[PDB]
Order: C-alpha cells, then structure tokens, then sequence
C-alpha cells in the first residue's frame, strides 16, 4: 500500500541517525529499494540509519 | 604553350656584353561520461 497505494505513515522517533545518498537529478531515481531495506531491517532492538 | 610563347618573345630582345538515458532528446547512452 505504501509503495504504489495511497498510505503515508509518520513514524514518531524523536531523534535518529541519518545517512545520505546523493544522486544525479537528470536521471531516473527510485528510492524504494533503500526505504524498503530500512523497513525490512527494523527490530525490537535495532533500527538502521 | 603560353609560357613558351612568352619565353621565345623575350628571347629576341636580349643583349650581351661585348668582346543511461537522456530526457532531452530521448537518445539512449551507455556511459555517465558519454552523457555529460
Ligand atoms: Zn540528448
């Protein structure tokens, strides 16, 4: 639903480490891969940047 | 020949001493460098 549907979620975090991925503006770019892997790797213990 | 005439013509007057992807045009490329 999140990917191709109309669901948008705001995750309350407070503070969090972040990481940057720069890209060339003049070329297609779809961040689903990264945001997927982020969600995939969340844990009752962990939470990647 | 003209040159030959000119020569002969002057030779009678002589005297001597006496004794990837591009959204602009849609062309497809293969190198990031080939794009720039
Ligand atoms: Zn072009």
């Amino acid at each position: 639903w999140i990917k191709t549907g109309e669901l948008r979620i705001r995750i309350e975090m407070g503070a969090y480490p972040y990481m940057l991925h720069y890209y060339d503006p003049r070329q297609y770019a779809n961040a689903w891969n990264l945001t997927s892997a982020w969600l995939e790797e969340i844990t009752p213990t962990s939470i990647p940047s | 020949p003209m040159s030959t005439r000119i020569a002969e013509a002057t030779s009678a007057i002589v005297s001597k001493h006496p004794a990837y992807q591009c959204h602009v045009c849609s062309a497809v490329l293969f190198s990031p460098l080939d794009l720039d």
